[PDB]
This record gives C-alpha cells, structure tokens and sequence, in this order.
C-alpha cells in the first residue's frame, strides 16, 4: 500500500476489529502507521491531509488541495476546534486488550491510500526440480517455466568468506551439472569411451 | 640528513646469513617466497645492501608496538 | 461501482441513505444538515457517504454475454 | 541491520542445502547468535531499532511507574521465567503497589554486571562530574546514595541492578550497544541471544500499551521562537546585501580563493549556513523532552536535529555541486528575477519551512536541489559495485596458515603475522587488542564484592 | 606492591603478550594500583585473565581474511557521497573526498587530481608568524601573469602593456627590479622596458605581425620566486605548531629547502613518496591516507583490512594497482586472470607461452568443482577404525 | 522587434512566430521552426494586466474562448528564447512597471501525476517524486471498456473513491471520474512491533 | 519525452534541473532508477 | 582436544553425521524422532568423538 | 569469442554464478515474536522444498508416519 | 470506446503502440563549446537536409589557425583553403565575410 505522500509499505498483520484501539467518541481505526515514519521522510502534507479530511467529513463537503492556493493549514485547525475536537487533531483512545485509556492522546484522521500491484500472489515462487536449459542444463529463468533463482558472483564471494567450502560445493556444482568424464593419463585428452 | 629519520620510514638493518638461514629455516620458505624489495630503493642505497641479501624492517603498528618484516633485494 | 452497504468502519447500514442525501444537497440543502439528519453522526460513515462516485451507469454500456 | 532491509515491498530468497556436509556447515558457521558482533569494526551489529530504543526509553524514563498487573502482565510477555515479584518501591494513593521501570528491566540483566558510562541524552556535565566521583571514590558506593544522585544521562549498572540511567541507543543499539557487546562477550552467544530475545519484547509491550504518537502540532512552536526566527533570517539577508554591494563597489577584499567571485560566493555560503545553524539551535531550544518527535530524535531511535529543524524553522540553502544554483537563463535561474541578481533568496536560499509551506520559485529550487541526491545515489551504486568487484578479484584467495603467516597461492609471505598483532577484527574490542580497563574492573569488582 | 613486582610479574605471565599490551598494562596497573589498594594475588588474577582474553582473541587458522578485508573496504563504499563539498572555504584547498579519493588511492594514478603537500615547520621559524610566511614565500610559486592586476598585449604596437598591482609584491615580499632582473636573467633578446607599475617587451620576432601573441603570452606564463610546480601557499597554525599547505606537489625538492622540517613533511602522492623515501614508507602513506578519508567521512572501518591492502599493493617493491595491470596481472593462474577481464588475449598469451595452471586459488576449485582451500576446505581428518559402539 | 510583437499581438501574422534580441552581441533571432516547447502568459502593459474582470466573466459564460483570448492579444505563447527578454510577475498582486508578463497559474508548472499529491510544498523533493511515480501503479477503474476489452494484464479496484482532499485541477482534467484509491481511517501509534 | 544519451554514463549536466524547464518540463515526475533526469514529462501548461 | 577452531568443528560434526546417515551406529543414546544431524551436535556436546583432526 | 566473454557470457555468470534448484523468493514481513535466529516460512514453500533424510533406528517412526500422511498434508 | 479515452496512438497488430518525443539538438544552429584536452575551440552545426545530418565544425588550435571538419573528409582542412573551394578566392573577401 501507498499514499500520495510517498508512504509505501506492506501489510504486517491483520488484527481482528475486537483488539484494536477505539476512540472517545466512537471511532475504530481502519490502518495504523508507525510514528517513526513521520520524520526523516519529512512529509508534513501528510498531517496536513490528516486533519483535511476528518475536517472535510464532518463539514460534509470536500477540502481545497490546490498547490498553491489551496486551504490554509491554520483554517482546517481552526475549523476542526469548532467542531467539538482539538485543533491538534488528536483524540483518547482505549485500547483494545486491556480496555483501559492510553496514557498519551493520539493522533488520527482521514488519509487518502492506495493499493499497489506490486502484490505477493504474484511475486511469490518456487523451484525444487524443475526442468533445464538445454546448453548449459542449468534450471531456466523466470517465474512461468518453473526457473530457479540466480546465485550469482556476490555470493560466491560471501560464501568463501564465510568459509563454507562444502555448502559452496553443495549450492554450485552438487545440484547443477554434474559430470562424468574418462582422460587419458598422458595426453590430458578427453578419452573417448566405446 | 637521512631518510631513515623520516616518520613514515621505519628501521631497516640487513641481516646476516645465521638469521638468514634461521629465518628460512622457520617459517620453512626459500628465498623466492619473500617480499622483493627493489635495489634502485633509497633505504636499500642508503643501507650499502646487495641483491641476494635480505632487509630486516621494524615497523610500529598502531595495533602492535614492535612488528618485524623481511624483505629480499632484487634488482 | 455502486454504494457500499456498510459503512467500512464501524458497520452501519448506509446503503440505502446515498440517493436521499444526494438529492437533498443537490435541491440546495447545507450537506451538513442532511448528514446530521440522515442519523450519520461519527465521520467515518459520512466519508464514505461524501467520497463515492457512482460508476455503475457507465460501465453498464458494455456487455459481454 | 544486517540484511539492509526495509518492510516496503523488498524481496528475499531462501536456499536450502541438501547434504549433510552442507547443513553442519550451515549451522555451525552460519548461525545467526554467531554474527552479532560485526567484522567491519568490532562492534555489535545486530542491535534494537527504533521502537526498541524508544520503548527502553520510556520504560526507564525517570518518574516512569507501572502497577500490579502491567509489570506481571509485559514480565509474562517478555518471557521472563519470574515467579515472585519483587518488593514494591513506591505506594502511591489507594495503597497499591507500583514498581519502577529500573527494577523490571534489571530484572531482564546478568546478576553479576557492572558498568558505568555517558549515553547520548546527557545534557548537564555537571550531574555526571558527580556520578563519577561518587564512583571513583570507592568502587562500590552506597546504592543509596546513587540513587540520591541518579540522573538520566550517566547509566550505571551495580551487581544487575538499574541505579542510575535510562536506555539509549548507547545501550543495545545498532552501532554502539554497550550492554548488549558485554554481554556477547563476557558470558556467551547464548545468553546475548536471550537478553536481546526478551528485551525487544519487553520494550515492545511498553511503546504499545503506554502509547507513542507523533501529530501536526509536534513542530507548534511558540510566537517567541517565530519572532526570534525572523529576525534571524533578515538579519542575514541584510548581511548577504551589503556583502554583495561591497562586491559590486569593488572594495571586496580577494581571500586566498583565486577569483573574487568565488570568494563572493564562499562568504555568502558561510553566512547563509551559519543563519541556518542559529535557527536550528533556537528552535530545538523551544522544545522540550516531553514532544516524542524529540524523544525519537535524541535518543537516536530515528532522524536527526535537522529533520527538526527543517520542519520547524526554514530549509535553508540549496545548492548543487557544492555552489549556489546558478544554472537557467542568462544571468538569472528564474525569469523572475531581474538579471544579474545575487541576493539570497535569487540563488537558492529557502526561508520558508515545510510547515509554513513553501513559495513556487523556493518549491524550484527545492526540486533542482533533491535531483542531485537522486542522481548521485544512482552513479554511486554502479561505481562502488565497480571498485569492490575489483578489489574482491584482488585479495580473494588469501587466507591464515597453521602458522599464523598470511600467504600468497603460490607461496609468497604477504604478512608474517596477520594484522601485525594476529588478532581477529571480530573478535576485538572495537578495534583494540585487549580492552585492558574493562578488565581490571570486572575482576576488581568481582573478588572484591 | 612496588612498581618492580609488578613489573616482574608482567614479565613471568604474559610472555606471549605484544609490546603494546605490555606497556598499557603497566600504566594502567600503576594507575590503579596508586588510587586503590592492590594485593599480590588481585595483580596476579588481572594478569591471568589478560592472557587468557588475549589467547582467546586470537585468529583461527583457515581464515578467509582477504576476502573479508574487500568487503570491509566495499560495503562502506556504497555510502559515501561521491559528490563532495567541492568548496575549499578559507584557509583550505579542495582536495578530492569520498569515493574518487579511495579510488585513486587504489589503483595508483601516477598523478592524483588534486596534489596537495603538507610542510611542517621546522624548530625555528614555526612558532613565528612572520617566519612561517617567510618559509611560505621561500616555496610559494607564482608566475608573471598572477602578479599583474591587467595585462594588454598589445599589438598596435607589437610589444608588452602589464599593469602589477602592489598586492602580490607585498604579500610575497618581493620588489619591481626583483621581477625585472628575473625576467633578465630568464630571457634574453626582449626588452624589458622598467618601469614604476608597468613592463614592455619588444623582441625581435614580435616586430612582425605573425609572431607576437604567442611569444608575448610564453614570457607573461613565466614563474618566479617559486618552487617548481608550487601553487597557493595556505598557512595556519594547528595547535601551538604553524603548518604549510602547497597547491601542486614537488616532494622530492622541497626537502632541500631551508626552513623545512623533513622529518614530519608529507604529500599526498604516493608515487612521489615511493621514488623519494622508499616502499616501505609509500605503504604507511597508503594505510594513513585510507584512514584518514574513511574517518573524515564518519565511517568506522577497522585497521587490519587497510593493512592487508596496503601490504598486497606493495609486494614487489612497486606500488602496483589493484587493475587488470597491476596485482590481477601477476596472478600465476591463468583462469584466474581470464574470468576477471580481458579473457580472450590472456587466453591465447597462454597458449603461446605454454603457460601451466597449478589450480591453488579460489577461482580455478570453483570453475572445475573442487573444494577451496580456506576454511573448511583445508582440515584433514583422520580416524581409529575399530569403532567400539559402547 | 516592437514592430513584430505588435503584429504578432495584433493578429497580422501566426502566434507560432518568436522573436528575441541579444543587446550585447546586436543580433535579432526569429523562430518558426517545429517542436518548440512553448507556455501562455498573460501580458503586461504600462504594470495594467490586459487581462480585464469582465474578459473572465465572459469566459466563464461561455461567450469567450481561449483561442479568442490568443487572437486578442492578451495572452502571448513564449518559447524559451522569447522569454530571456521577458521579467514575469508571479502574483496579481506583485505586478509592477518593469514587469512585462504575469503568471497564468503557478499551479499548473508540474506534471499531472505531480499534480495528485494535496499540499505537494509541503513535502520533502525526493517523497513527491515517489508519490508521483507510485501515483501510476495503484488500481482503481482505470477504463469503463475493461469488461470488453483484451489485456494481457488488468486490474480493478471494487470500491473506488474521489479523494476527500483533492486539488482542483485533477476535477478539471477528468481524475475524478476515475478515481484510483479509497480513503481510510487511519491512526497514527506502535503497535504490537508489527 | 525522453533523451537519446546512453543511461549508463554518469551524464551530471545532463540529468539536473535546468532554470528553463519551469513551465515546461514536471520537476517531480522522473524515474527512480538509471533513467532518472533523462525520462521527463511535460508541465500542465506547455504547448509544442 | 587442546581446541578446535569453528572450522574444525563444523567439518568433524559434517563427518560424523554423514557417516551416522550412511550407516555407522551412534555411540550415545539419543532421543527418538532426531535427525542426524543433531544426534551429531548431541555426540559432539557429549565429548564422545572419534574423529581427530591432523595439523601441519 | 564472444560465447565466452561477457557478463553472459561462458567465463562469468555462467561458471561463476548460475540457476540453482531448492530455492524460493518472496516479500519478507516483520514478526517480532520469534527469535532472532528463526525465519518464518510460509506453508506452501515448505510443501515444495524437500530435505532428503536417510532411515535411520532413531527417526524411522517419524519417517514412517510422515510417508503416511502423503504429499498433501503438511508433515508429509 | 471509453468517451475519456483521448486518442493519440497507433494500433499495430492489435496492441497500442504510442510514440515517445525524442529530445534532440536545434537544427541548423551554431553552438560554441570548449575543448580543454586540445586547447580547441569549437563550434558545431547539425545541418539537416531531407533527413540527412551534416556535423559541420570550425575549430581554432592553439596556432591561431583554423581548420573545418567535413563529412567524408578524412582530416580536417584548412579554413580559407575550403572558403577558396566555394569560389571567392579573394582575400579580401574572406576578410569581408
Ligand atoms: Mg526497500
Ligand atoms: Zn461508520
């Protein structure tokens, strides 16, 4: 999921309706973000939408966005303290577990989000036999023919220098190309068999 | 004045063939297995050394206080 | 497409309140007014009163059997 | 922290080894206990983020309580096999019990831990002078007395108990985890594994049901603040003018920068920056410890003074390459803007902040200065990809002997003795050989208690 | 107990101990020992779990340490910022930072971007203000034109119309007859004309109209008073000690000058320090120049990785690159030099030369599937047959 | 070049006629070729916008068109050469004597996916580019035709919704009658870790 | 509207904002990736 | 032994569980439903091991 | 010449690194109530991915009674 | 057809192909760049003829002289030597040009 603010994330859990937060005033929560977020991103439009519209639904009519010209913040504040809540935009919420108030009054509004398609049920995938190329008869590439996943020369390199000489061995050559070959013992020559 | 009192250049001695075979003898290598270190090279001038010798360098690490290191003199 | 039957938050029924209140604001009514009669009080259900558009009618066109 | 990972739509694979061989290697070189400490440096690496540090702070935040049920109930959560809480501390009104926040996380410590240092949120020497002399007197003072002293800024552990301090990022962060690094290296991988498994979790449950937000009036400042902030920027406006009309006069003194234009844009920079560092001081002055965009900011838990002081103050200057943007028409980056302009705000400099919103021509500005960032993340990958690749095919094939020479594949010594001291990174103490007062303490302390 | 027990005691136990170690020990022994009391058995316990901290920090043999120093020197590599300040300020030079600077360092240009020495003063003239503009000025180098306010070459009438301002000669010290005598003993054939502010040069060749300019500008571009390929000489004082700062780099001449301090002078090209003091000290210049970028730019890397890579680029008395010319190219194995660049002719210069592959490398155990010889790939094993199950 | 802007403003000639003169090198440039990028400014004379009260009435009745606008002379087309002799008034309010030009709407300088982030000033460069790109992965009812038409991949959101904080500009180029999102209920607080 | 130059050189100048883009060329909407400052769309307001 | 290195370790445990898959009993009593594996770090935990390791 | 030389070509990405089998990827979500040295796996791929096991005395019961639940439960 | 749908592209074998504006240089324009490694200073033209492009450049070295680049033309050639090649052979009239 995203908002136009450039907030991105996935979904961590799914929590039933009874566990989450409820305001003083009735309202249960339908996403909750990380406050962590807020700085270092440095999105205040996005607090600014907040307040906009929870002010635009109580007012029953939509809020001004405009670049430039739009809705000043101070006017949104100021609309929302004449409606019965604080021009802060926070609210007393009890939570859900416990049932008893939260010790700090939080932060909540309305956010307009959106849904990506950049969905797992279409990322997610598999290889455990799998056919093969046919020069080289290493495992194909790509989601749809069954392929295998690439390990390339940065992790050969992470792999030596773990130490891993074996599991080296086991993840390149074991599961991959295995050959059977006769030489004669002087020439160096590939013996041809009969 | 000498570049042997310049901070960055650390001690230089040439050692003798007893350590020298000692010193070959312990960490079982000849003397192709050393680092090379070239005759045209001030401290090598400086010291009078010959190609075929090879230099005993005291370095002072930041991690160890005295530190020995063995270069062979090649032209 | 069409209105939700319930509002995505609490759950109230608010699927038969939309062509009232649309008619309401649009004869000239303050929208406010109309919401607070219509009994929608919390502003999660007046969100999704003021936010939908109605996208059924012209998608209706197209038919495929 | 090790993986470089974010929860925003990254992707990971997993590999699976199928013989024997490969699965005792796996476990036993590659388990995750094994790499809390990092190679690069010697120090932890595998530490608490963000809500752990902020939780650890509010957990043992000075004047912090928690009643009967919440300290059974985040014990049992934690983990923490207790069977008897310990004696209440403080008996507020009613006659129930309350536990301080230092008591419950000294329960999660060692029993026999001492140490004692400065974290990040010291901002009074003067309190900390006088911990360290209490201290330094005798090695092991009253802990009455510390407690008398305590102070949050000056951690001190005696024995696994919490007199003094509260948690930091200095504590079990990322880089600098004090506790955790002592703890991985005094008793074993294990005991880290479960310190950090039950601390997490315990600071967790307190960031969640004590509750922790940030809202738009988290950068609110007062009207004094704003006053103080526009005087501030008009005075360097004012001083950046006169610069520049000593400059067109031609009584402009050439520094030791080649051209005078240059040394026309060096002064003009300096000053601009030095307005911008006033305004950052006065408006973190403004607010206090109780705003929780502060408490994440100085803990270390997430972002930096400046992030504060760009929401709250004024941008300040944008610049490309390390000059003022200068590049558009002739003369001037703007139409406009008459030609020939050199004020502050006609090259770059934003005196509006995020909060305040920003004027077209700084939101210009603004752009032309985040694409540099942009493109400069985009090159820096692919060169730096370039020279590891390089060095990597340089250095792969070196390795330690069973005599402690480092050697070349066809036999060249490159070094008599790994690291001049043979000694691993790893294993080192944040560089250091052998931390050699760390020792001396613990043991002084041990057979002497 | 007295200071030589303890001594004494340093010396019986930690016998294996580095000299650094000693040392410290000592110090921090006598430290504690003077502010609380000590017992002969406490120093005895301390000293124990020194030793026994120091055998269990030792390295484990079989270490892939070379690989592990790449990827200490690469990972940070992705996090400076390639784009520096670019702003030398006042009382600086730029000097090129971040990842262009490490880049440069490793693959060993023969002239860095940006050259810049620095000059510790000697004994006398370093604790002098006025002294140290003297030594300044004594390896300051500026040419004919930087002196000069404006300068018309003239070509109405085919000679030289400098104005010079009395900036330069004052800072510099010098005198109109200095620079005119100069320019005497430089050139011969011009006339030089003196005069309070002003310079003509009238030769010969310059009569004509094809033969002025360029003869004109080649006797303007001429430097004097200066050390050859000097710049701008910034002078500061660190500490209680004035330090010079040189645009440009001239190693191996400004140790002769007087007023230098040749002990604590250095410079920033490690080509010139090799030539001039030897390899030996060009790795030191190497480690310190590595540790200096990475500590500027705030990124902790430990000292032993630098030290492997500074000790590998200076194997053969040559401060090679890391490239495909240099460290890469001396690589006996000859897949291992094919699969990193160049694969085609260093595959037939094989051919020719008839050149055998001992197979002793990562690379080559990788390409045919056999174990690598780090880590687990290097113990050898051995057991008792008859296997009593009990 | 006066004579030619007076034409030019007049209607003699095309409006796809540029005209720019460099005093210092004394050299007029006049452009006529194909594939200028070129915007609308309103112009000034004697600090009076041309641009009248009763011009907007009657372009809001519909008795007036933009191209009426154009052949009238009071809003010119400036390429980049144009513009290096012009000095453009960024407000009604700010217009002086030596402004020639005055900006239509500042507003309208970004991209139309910019365009969809409300209160994009208050947001951090590098947060607005990703919300402008993310802006064009969402779903939502993209094309009433999706039923008949043949894709090789489509996606459609069950529930659309017109954003609560809109700018205006996205009602005028037709966004809002194919909205890509739905407004949430969302608070702002840790928990859980998840 | 995008540019012919090859993606893979760094091209400094060529990917930065230039003053002459306002009203012409977005200065948000760009690609994250190699092709960030030589993919551009046109403003609002801009007429070819 | 005096001590074993990670390297040593990691490799004598890989020898002892691929012989006990192959066939060869185990010397300890181990719980059931155990894999090789961990019946070779329970071995190993023991200090029953058969398998020593040559140095240079 | 150019078969073997290259990013695809034969000497590197083909060699060096290549398609391995036993592998799977997907996005990664946090949990915080595991250990630290655990990785939750989703029940499909473990479906998928297999580990060979030799029958030995001590896990010939849960061998046994993991055959018998067939390919479609999980501990199968 | 969606009444929204603006139109614009091509359909070529059933799928929607648009074309994207190429960004290039002004036609039959002079641009002076400098070229520091020589010491040469060059201006360049693109001309364009029934889609036929012409790289005409002038350039002076640090001689003084200069030099025009010509397609086809392996080497450069002198300025006058090619003005003389279009006739006006007097000098003057070069001088005048
Ligand atoms: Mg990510
Ligand atoms: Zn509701």
């Amino acid at each position: 999921f995203a908002s136009r603010h450039g907030q991105k994330g996935v979904i961590g859990l799914i929590v039933p309706q009874e566990d989450m937060p409820w305001t003083e005033s009735g309202i249960v929560p339908d996403l909750i973000v990380n406050p962590h977020g807020i700085p270092s991103r440095m999105t205040v439009g996005q607090l600014i939408e907040a307040i906009g519209g929870k002010v635009a639904s109580l007012k029953g009519r939509r809020v001004d966005g405009t670049a430039f010209i739009g809705e000043p913040e101070e006017k949104l504040r100021k609309e929302l303290e004449e409606l019965g809540f604080k021009h802060t935009g926070r609210e007393i919420m009890y939570d859900g577990i416990t049932g008893k108030r939260l010790e700090a009054d939080i932060f909540i509004g309305v956010i307009y989000y959106q849904r990506l398609h950049h969905m797992v049920a279409d990322k997610i995938h598999a290889r455990s036999r799998g056919p093969v190329q046919v020069l080289t008869k290493q495992p194909t590439e790509g989601r749809a023919r069954e392929g295998g996943l690439r390990f390339g020369e940065m992790e050969r390199d992470v792999l030596v220098g773990h130490g891993a000489a074996m599991l080296l061995i086991e993840r390149l050559l074991e599961e991959s190309d295995k050959t059977e070959v006769w030489v004669c013992e002087n020439c160096g020559h590939i013996a041809l068999e009969d | 004045f000498s570049i042997f009192d310049h901070v960055l250049v650390p001690e230089h001695r040439v050692l003798s063939e007893e350590e020298k075979k000692a010193l070959l003898e312990k960490y079982k290598i000849t003397l192709a297995q050393l680092p090379q270190i070239k005759a045209s090279d001030p401290a090598v001038k400086a010291l009078g050394a010959k190609p075929g010798d090879v230099i005993e360098i005291k370095r002072k690490s930041p991690t160890a206080g005295v530190y020995y290191y063995y270069r062979v003199v090649v032209e | 497409m069409i209105v939700p039957v319930r509002c995505f938050t609490c759950g109230k029924v608010i699927g038969d309140k939309y062509y009232e209140f649309k008619r309401r604001v649009e004869a000239g009514e303050d929208p406010e007014k109309v919401l607070d009669d219509l009994g929608l009080e919390r502003y999660c259900c007046r969100r999704m009163l003021l936010s939908h558009v109605e996208l059924i009618d012209d998608i209706m066109h197209y038919r495929v059997y | 922290p090790p993986y470089n990972a974010d929860f925003d739509g990254d992707e990971m694979n997993l590999h699976v080894p199928q013989t024997e061989e490969a699965q005792a290697e796996a476990r036993i070189l590659m388990e995750v206990q094994n790499h809390i400490i990092s190679p690069r440096y010697g120090g932890p690496i595998i530490g608490g983020i963000q809500d752990h540090i902020s939780g650890g702070y509010l957990l043992t935040r000075e004047g912090a309580y928690f009643t009967r049920d919440e300290v059974e109930q985040m014990l049992m959560f934690a983990g923490v096999d207790i069977t008897e809480l310990p004696e209440p501390d403080k008996y507020d009104e009613n006659g129930n019990p309350l536990w301080s926040g230092k008591t419950i996380f000294s329960l999660l410590l060692p029993e026999d831990l001492t140490v004692w240092y400065r974290n990040k949120l010291c901002d009074e020497p003067e309190r900390c002078e006088a911990l360290e002399k209490l201290i330094e007197e005798k090695l092991m003072p009253d802990p009455e007395e510390v407690r008398k002293l305590a102070y949050d800024g000056f951690v001190y552990i005696q024995n696994g108990k919490l007199l003094s301090g509260a948690i930091d990022k200095k504590a079990y962060g990322r880089e600098d985890g004090i506790i955790l690094d002592l703890i991985v290296r005094e008793y074993g991988v294990e005991r880290a594994r479960q310190f950090l498994d039950q601390v997490t979790k315990l600071t967790i449950w307190v960031i969640t049901h004590k509750g922790f937000t940030t809202g738009i009036d988290d950068e609110d400042l007062p009207e004094e603040a704003r006053d103080r902030i526009r005087e501030i920027i008009r005075e360097a406006e004012e001083r950046v003018n006169k610069l520049i009309e000593a400059y067109k006069r031609g009584e402009l003194e050439p520094l030791p920068g080649k051209s005078l234009e240059d040394t026309l844009e060096s002064l003009i920079m300096a000053v601009l920056a030095e307005a911008r560092d006033n305004a950052g001081a006065v408006a973190e002055k403004y607010l206090g410890m109780d705003n929780h965009t502060v408490i994440m900011a100085k803990t270390g838990a997430r972002g930096k003074i400046l992030n504060i002081t760009q929401m709250a103050a004024l941008l300040g200057q944008q610049s490309i390459r390390g000059k003022r943007l200068y590049r558009g028409f002739r003369g001037r980056v703007l139409s406009h803007f008459k030609p020939g302009d050199l004020g502050a705000r006609a090259k770059g400099f934003v005196v509006n902040s995020y909060k305040s919103g920003l004027t077209p021509q700084e939101y210009f500005f603004h752009a032309m200065g985040g694409r540099e960032g942009l493109v400069d993340t985009a090159v820096r990958t692919a060169q730096s990809g370039y020279m590891q690749r390089r060095l990597i095919n340089a250095l792969q094939d070196l390795k330690v002997e069973y005599d402690g020479t480092v050697r070349s594949p066809e036999g060249i010594i490159v070094q008599f003795k790994y690291g001049e001291d043979g000694v691993d990174p790893m294993k080192s103490w944040r560089g250091k050989t052998v931390d050699v007062d760390r020792i001396i303490v613990r043991t002084l302390l041990k057979m002497r208690g | 107990v007295s200071l030589s027990t303890i001594k004494s005691l340093i010396e019986k136990k930690g016998a294996n101990l580095p000299e650094n170690v000693k040392s410290e020990l000592y110090e921090k022994l006598k430290k504690y020992n003077e502010k609380y009391k000590l017992t002969k058995a406490e120093i005895e316990a301390i000293i124990d779990d020194v030793v026994k901290e120091y055998e269990r920090a030792l390295v484990e043999p079989g270490e892939p340490v070379g690989t592990v120093a790449a990827q200490s020197i690469g990972e940070p590599s992705t996090q400076m910022t390639l784009n520096t300040f670019h702003y030398a300020g006042v009382a600086e030079i730029n000097v090129t930072l971040g990842l262009p600077r490490i880049i440069e360092i490793v693959d060993a240009r023969k002239n860095p971007s940006t050259p810049m020495m620095t000059v510790y003063l000697d004994e006398e003239h370093r604790y002098d203000r006025a002294k140290a503009e003297e030594v300044a000025r004594r390896i300051e180098g500026t040419t004919l034109e930087n002196l000069a306010r404006s300068t018309t070459l003239d070509l109405i009438n085919f000679e030289f119309i400098v104005e010079i301002d009395p900036e330069r000669l004052e800072r510099s010290g010098l005198t109109m007859e200095k620079v005119v005598k100069k320019l005497e003993s430089s050139f011969k054939s011009a006339e030089f004309e003196v005069d309070g502010y002003t310079l003509i040069v009238r030769p010969k060749k310059a009569d004509k109209i094809s033969d002025l300019r360029r003869f004109a500008e080649k006797i303007k571009k001429h430097r004097l008073k200066g050390l050859s390929g000097v710049g701008k000489t910034i002078v500061r004082k660190e500490g209680d000690e004035y330090v010079i700062y040189t645009e440009g780099s001239n190693f191996k001449q400004v140790l002769k000058v007087p007023g230098v301090d040749p002990t604590r002078t250095r410079t920033n090209n490690i080509h010139e320090i090799a030539e001039v003091l030897g390899i030996e000290a060009a790795r030191n210049a190497i480690i310190d120049e590595i540790v200096s970028t990475m500590q500027e730019q705030g990124l902790e890397v430990d000292i032993r990785h630098i030290m492997l890579v500074a000790d590998m680029m200076t194997l053969d008395g040559i401060v090679r690159p890391i490239g495909r010319h240099g460290v890469v190219g001396e690589k006996s194995s000859v897949l291992a030099r094919a699969a990193f660049e160049i694969t085609v002719q260093h595959l037939f210069e094989a051919a020719e030369k008839g050149e055998v592959d001992n197979l002793n490398g990562v690379i080559e155990n990788v390409l045919i599937g056999q174990p690598v010889p780090v880590g687990t790939g290097m113990v050898k094993l051995t057991m008792k047959l008859p296997l009593r199950p009990q | 070049v006066q004579r030619i802007r007076q034409d030019r403003r007049s209607g003699k000639i095309s409006d796809v006629i540029n005209v720019a003169y460099y005093e210092d090198v004394k050299e007029v440039y006049v452009n006529s070729d194909d594939g200028r990028v070129r915007r609308p400014l309103i112009i000034v004379e004697n600090g009076v916008p041309k641009l009248t009260k009763e011009h907007v009435q009657a372009v809001k009745e519909g008795r007036l068109k933009w191209s009426d606008l154009i052949k009238m002379g009071i809003i010119e087309y400036l390429d980049a050469e144009e513009e290096e002799n012009a000095y453009v008034a960024m407000w009604p309010w700010e217009v002086t004597e030596e402004h020639t030009h005055l900006e239509l709407m500042p507003a309208a300088i970004l991209g139309l996916p910019a365009s969809l982030v409300p209160y994009p000033e208050h947001n951090a460069a590098p947060r607005n580019t990703y919300g402008a790109g993310m802006a064009k992965q969402s779903l939502g009812l993209g094309w009433a035709n999706f039923r008949i038409r043949v894709d090789t991949r489509g996606h459609l959101l069950h529930y659309p919704q017109i954003p609560l904080v809109n700018s205006r500009i996205m009602k005028a180029v037709g966004y809002e009658d194919r909205p890509a999102g739905q407004n949430f209920v969302v608070a702002v607080l840790a928990y859980q870790g998840y | 509207v995008t540019s012919p130059l090859d993606r893979e050189q760094p091209h400094f100048e060529a990917r930065d904002l230039h003053g002459t883009h306002w009203g012409r060329i977005c200065p948000t909407e760009t690609p994250e990736g190699p092709n960030c400052g030589l993919v551009k769309n046109l403003a609002l307001m801009a007429q070819i | 032994m005096f001590k074993y290195t990670r390297f040593e370790k990691a490799r004598i445990i890989g020898a002892r569980a691929l012989q006990i898959s192959m066939g060869a009993p185990v010397l300890i009593d181990v719980p059931p439903g155990i894999t090789p594996l961990e019946a070779a770090i329970l071995e190993f935990e023991k200090g029953v091991i058969p398998i020593t390791v040559i140095r240079p | 010449a150019q078969r073997l030389k290259g990013k695809e070509g034969r000497f590197r990405g083909n060699l060096s690194g290549k398609r391995v089998n036993f592998s799977a990827r997907t996005v990664i979500s946090p949990d915080p109530m595991i250990s630290i040295n655990e990785v939750g796996v989703p029940v499909e791929v473990a479906m998928e991915l297999t580990v060979p096991e030799k029958v030995t005395e001590f896990n010939i019961e849960r061998l046994r009674k993991m055959v018998l639940n067939g390919p479609d439960k999980y501990p199968g | 057809e969606d009444p929204k749908d603006p139109g614009g592209y091509f359909i070529i074998n059933g799928s929607e192909r648009v074309i994207v504006s190429i960004e290039d240089i002004a036609p039959n324009r002079t641009l002076v760049e400098k070229d520091e490694r020589q010491e040469k200073y060059i201006a360049k033209v693109f001309s364009y003829r029934h889609g036929y492009r012409a790289l005409v450049a002038v350039e002076r070295r640090k001689d003084g002289i200069l030099y025009v680049d010509i397609p086809n033309v392996p080497k450069p050639v002198k300025f006058v030597y090619v003005m003389r090649a279009l006739g006006l052979e007097r000098d003057k009239d070069i001088v005048e040009a």
